[PDB]
RNA sequence: UUUGCUCCACACAAUAUAGAUGGAUACGAAUAAGGCGUCCUUGUGGCGUCGCUGAACCAUAGCAGGCUAGCAACGGUGCACUUGGCGGAAAGGCCUUGGGUGCUUGCUGGCGAAUUGCAAUGUCAUUUUGCGUGGGGAUAAAUCAUUUGUAUACGACUUAGA
RNA sequence: AGAACUGGCGAUGCGGGAUGAACCGAACGUAGAGUUAAGGUGCCGGAAUACACGCUCAUCAGACACCACAAAAGGUGUUAGUUCAUCUAGACAGGAAUGAACUA
RNA sequence: GGCCAGCAUCAGUUUUGGUGGCAGGAUAAAUCCAUAGGAAUGUAGCUUGCCUCGGUAAGUAUUAUAGCCUGUG
């Protein structure tokens, strides 16, 4: 329903993640993804990482610029498994991916807005409890991605900032429950509290 | 078969006291305090009363059953660390060079060196886990005694030191010398 | 399919020989009465020297369950073919009619056999009375005095794609 | 008020097609609100607006409107099929469009 | 079918490409690591290469059968007048 | 000092424990829990609201904070009475649970010139929070 | 190379839309656990309460929203200024001080609407560029040709020349 | 490579099996509406991230006829089952079940 | 009277809701009511032993200060 939509990444199963946003875009919807290095995928960490290790060597032979690209950064990774899930070959298909963001971590334009979930591709609510799993931000880094810790400083800044408001949010928000509270008792109130308002 | 509830039972002593949170554990006792961070196994802890602590599995299979008599033992391990302690003894054995075993510093590393160990020219360091003890006991000849509140840390220890000595391109059966653990007991 | 009891009644065609032949009865589990016929003629034909063509229905009625509000213990009896040869199975399910028992037994089968509908012939259903006399310790893990128990990591369905706050398994 | 709005939107999915061959006769629409073929019934036979801008002014205005109605529901999600006068462009799979509330039942 | 005899491979595939650089003065790629512990300095130095000429000094090698005995060895002389400092750059760690 | 540990508060499968039905053709009533058949089917019954005593999946239901005493495999008419002395209706009506479901409802049914009524009375009492704020 | 170039306010044209039509409404972390309120000896603390979805919250009445009178409050909100602080991950935003002015549907009044003829998006958005107004601001380089050999098949590269 | 009966391809498009002369469905004048076949309904992609009972964790899991492959032989991985023996008269290990041989 | 539309009343085909009256079966089976009998995953009562003055533990006890099961009507 909002204009642009902000998706936290962190917790959430890349594939299914990926095929509620590929719909979205073709349908007409600007999304936004924020902290792509939380992301999940099922399964042990050894076993991704060999994954990743058969897509590696898969290159065109007489020329290695030709090949396919093996982006090693967590945004770029979700951006793989979501271009296949589209027709990115057409004009429709370009047309969708152009309203499409991905980011590491929560960057300034982006910081000071609301995220939500999609509980359809939550680990919490999909994975059998006891299944094992493996974090999108460390597989990364073991194929070569070099901008972990970066991210890791940046984001321990943005929550310093991000409590300190929530903080001042909480002092007002009771400061105004109390009003509402007080000025119950009278007849507009009453009033309201028969029409279910 | 997806049992509906599996029990067990934790003891603790009277100077010992438990607190348990998010599957986050401390134990304080008159020896120190340990700490076990367990949000890998999905367990419920309850308290009966100060002396008595039960953890159960609702709805388990076969291998997660498994891990729940696991947590008692680490927990039980736990509370005997910071009462009783644990002491772990080696011997040093060798047929023909002997082994001399030193503490050294290493910019505050507190490391302990092993040399002459077959005649080797090569010197043998093992870093030495912090909480661990390390003491050459009296009259008896060739021992080295590992203490501390953590079992784990003073058997891995110990472990490190024997697996540093172990003999290459020879006979293990006929070149036995190393240094082995030989007792594993309480500081009490 | 929703499995239901019928009763079926046969006797062989008529003679001058040997006028009104013998009556045989059996409880067949069945979607619907035509494959409840079809069923009896498959048993008969292990039993009996007759076949449809020389023998002759003489009446199909559903049974139903005395108390279909009361839980019970079941004990079945099956004989199923796998892949390679025959075999005596007997099972124990815990439901409050027959035909609920039965569906769970063909799922039951399927599920940890793969035996498919046509490779189960069922011996016999019958209600465990006592209590003690249950051999199945899935069973009887449900027969304590006050069971209780937790349903831990409860997951909510959503109508909509977005959520506005993360949610909680508490239950 | 801030508000002038006497309609619902909408949204162009795409065409009635299989897999391979689609049919531009018939179009595919998602209402937003709706995600059930019982809540769908009630907007069958309402009238649809798609409203763009053209560069050249033809009678008075630049702006036209290509007209539709709701024939049937689609699927389990809510989703209804539309058919137009003139059939809707391709490239508006994604464009917003406007489903009024007549012809009125109420 | 495959190859007759063994040989390795005609040179050296990290060296790729070989076409002619983008400027005359080849770029530093890296720099030492910095020690926050230590006084202020400069990290490297411009010159200009003038020739190469021969010197000779002692070996103090023990174990080499010339130790303690003179060598002959060829050296590259690089004239380096002083650089004038003309300003300063800042940089910011980003994600990218 | 004493040990400190944690205590879970789950809503547990009991006789007597009572559930509120989201799926079927007795959604939003409440029924009591009679029996259990397994881990995952229960036998439920409730008098008051007109469900009929049935089996069903544990799936269909929502487990309530309400409890009252009841005898395993108690019969329909038995436990009328048991639910009746324990007034389950009463502290159902009670929770703020039961005041969120009858206010969805009453927004549901208002009218057009019910909800103009709304906002007049909004703006009232929205003049007078927000001058006790300042 | 005939007064060109750049910034600001609006003036008229042209151009185009991957698709405004009340508001993208900001803790973090856990999920076999948490949020909020409250008290204390400030903790892995005591007590109370909430969830079972945003089906919310905020906003929302007036010629797409006019012209006027009065009452109660000294509040709410828009625009243009102003004070101070904070934000570098792509900061280009957020918060705050002071006065001016407009509106106020918190309450009570008085006038205007028609004829678009029984519906026809019935035109109220932001993209880029061009030509004319006047209020400030700034007065360069590159290439060819020539020359050099740390370069070179030709281009290119590297030097020099008021 | 060579025969028997029938149905096909050749002489044939159309929906399905990604792709294919022969398989599955169905055979064709030009159009509109409705309903289906075989096959499908996370996204590509029209259609339930439907409901229900179980099974499976694989450092080379598996995923649909024709069809684009895997065996003998093994596993105290896990699930269900068969037969025999011990165990309320206290077995197994060092207070409740336990041991052995087999089936898939 | 040419072009494009709106509404009403009908005809042909079709799709999706609300609602009424009947028939059959073990003339549904249950629930419910009456009645006879019985059991335990044993309610009240009683007894026994340790027990922060009453909460446990196991014996008796078949409806009592809870209930349930089976047959028949
Ligand atoms: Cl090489
Ligand atoms: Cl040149
Ligand atoms: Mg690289
Ligand atoms: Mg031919
Ligand atoms: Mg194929
Ligand atoms: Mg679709």
């Amino acid at each position: 329903v909002e204009p642009v939509v902000v998706i936290d990444g962190k917790g959430h199963l890349v594939g299914r993640l990926a095929s509620v946003v590929a719909k979205q875009l073709l349908n007409g919807q600007k999304i936004v993804v924020v902290r792509a290095e939380e992301l999940n995928i099922s399964g042990e960490f050894f076993r991704n990482k060999l994954k990743y290790h058969d897509f590696l060597r898969k290159a065109t032979a007489f020329n290695k610029t030709r090949g396919p690209f093996h982006f090693r950064a967590p945004s770029r990774i979700f951006y793989k498994a979501l271009r296949g899930m589209v027709s990115h070959k057409t004009a429709r298909g370009k047309a969708a991916l152009e309203r499409l963001k991905v980011f590491e971590g929560i960057p300034p334009p982006y910081d000071k807005k609301k995220r939500v979930v999609v509980p359809q591709a939550l680990r919490v609510l999909r994975l059998k409890p006891g299944r094992k799993y493996t974090t999108l931000g460390k597989l990364s880094t073991s194929v070569g991605w070099k901008y972990e810790d970066v991210v890791a400083k940046l984001e321990a800044k943005r929550k310093v900032s991000s409590a300190e408001y929530y903080a001042k949010k909480r002092a007002f928000t009771k400061k105004v429950a109390s009003a509402n509270a007080t000025a119950a008792e009278s007849d507009v109130a009453k009033q309201l509290a028969a029409l279910g308002y | 078969m997806k049992y509906i509830q599996t029990e067990q039972q934790i003891e603790v002593p009277e100077g010992v006291t438990v607190s348990i949170k998010s599957r986050i554990v401390k134990v304080v006792g008159p020896r120190g305090t340990l700490t076990k961070n367990l949000k890998h196994i999905d367990v419920t802890f309850t308290k009966v009363n100060n002396q008595l602590i039960k953890v159960a599995v609702h709805n388990g299979g076969r291998k997660h059953v498994a891990a729940l008599r696991t947590v008692k033992s680490l927990v039980d391990n736990m509370i005997t660390g910071v009462t009783k302690g644990y002491k772990y003894k080696m011997r040093y054995v060798y047929a023909h060079f002997p082994i001399n075993v030193n503490i050294v510093e290493k910019d505050g590393a507190k490391f302990i060196e092993v040399r002459n160990f077959l005649g080797d020219k090569k010197i043998r360091n093992v870093p030495v886990r912090d909480g661990v003890t390390i003491e050459f006991s009296t009259n008896v000849k060739d021992e080295i005694v590992l203490s501390g509140n953590s079992v784990e840390d003073v058997s891995q220890n110990a472990a490190d030191l024997q697996q540093i000595c172990r003999v290459r391109n020879k006979d293990i059966r006929k070149f036995l010398d190393g240094i082995y653990v030989s007792h594993k007991g309480f500081i009490t | 399919a929703h499995f239901k009891e019928y009763q079926v009644i046969g006797r062989r065609l008529p003679t001058e020989s040997v006028p009104e032949p013998k009556l045989f009865r059996m409880r067949i589990f069945a979607s619907n009465e035509v494959i409840a016929k079809s069923r009896y003629w498959y048993f008969l034909q292990k039993l009996h020297k007759v076949k449809k063509a020389s023998g002759e229905i003489v009446s199909i009625n559903q049974i139903n369950e005395a108390h279909p509000t009361k839980v019970k213990n079941f004990g079945v009896w099956v004989r199923y073919d796998s892949r390679s040869g025959t075999h005596n199975m007997y099972k124990e399910i815990r439901d409050v009619s027959r035909v609920a028992a039965v569906e769970t037994l063909y799922q039951d089968m399927a599920a940890r056999h793969r035996a498919r509908f046509r490779s189960i012939h069922i011996l016999k259903v019958a209600e465990i009375e006592k209590t003690a006399d249950v051999k199945r310790q899935y069973v009887k893990q449900f027969l304590t005095k006050d069971l209780k128990f937790p349903l831990p990591h409860r997951v909510q369905k959503s109508t909509k794609t977005f959520s506005y706050k993360r949610p909680s398994t508490f239950y | 008020a801030e508000s002038h709005r006497l309609y619902v939107k909408g949204k162009h999915l795409s065409y009635q097609r299989s897999k391979r061959v689609n049919n531009p006769n018939v179009s595919l629409i998602k209402i937003e609100g709706v995600a059930t073929p019982q809540d769908a019934q009630f907007y069958l036979g309402k009238r649809i607006a798609y409203v763009y801008r053209a560069s050249k002014e033809v009678r008075g205005s630049k702006i036209r409107v290509m007209w539709g109605k709701v024939t049937r529901t689609h699927g389990n999600s809510g989703v209804v099929r539309a058919t137009f006068r003139n059939n809707l462009p391709a490239k508006t799979f994604g464009a917003s469009v406007r489903i009024f509330l007549y012809p009125s039942n109420i | 079918s495959h190859r007759k005899y063994e040989a390795p491979r005609h040179g050296h595939l990290g060296f790729l490409p070989r076409k002619r650089a983008a400027s005359i003065r080849a770029r530093v790629k890296a720099f030492p690591k910095d020690d926050r512990s230590k006084p202020v300095a400069l990290t490297s130095f411009l010159g200009y290469k003038a020739g190469m000429t021969t010197i000779v000094r002692d070996l103090d090698r023990p174990g080499s059968k010339f130790h303690k005995r003179e060598v002959v060895e060829a050296v590259t002389v690089v004239d380096t007048p002083p650089v004038v400092v003309v300003g300063v750059v800042g940089y910011v760690e980003t994600p990218r | 000092t004493d040990s400190i540990v944690k205590a879970s508060n789950w809503r547990l499968v009991e006789v007597g424990r009572v559930v509120l039905i989201k799926k079927g053709q007795s959604a939003g009533k409440l029924a009591a829990i009679v029996e259990i058949i397994d881990q995952k089917k229960v036998l439920i019954d409730g008098p008051k609201a007109g469900v009929p005593r049935q089996a069903i999946n544990l799936g269909q239901v929502v487990l309530t904070p309400l409890t009252f005493a009841l005898p395993r495999g108690a019969r329909t008419a038995t436990v009328s009475k048991k639910w009746a002395a324990a007034a389950v209706c009463e502290k159902w009506a009670a929770s703020s649970w039961a005041k969120k479901i009858a206010q969805r409802e009453r927004r549901a049914a208002l009218t057009d010139f019910e909800r103009f009524q709304v906002m007049v009375l909004r703006k009232q009492k929205r003049y007078t929070v927000k001058k006790a704020l300042a």
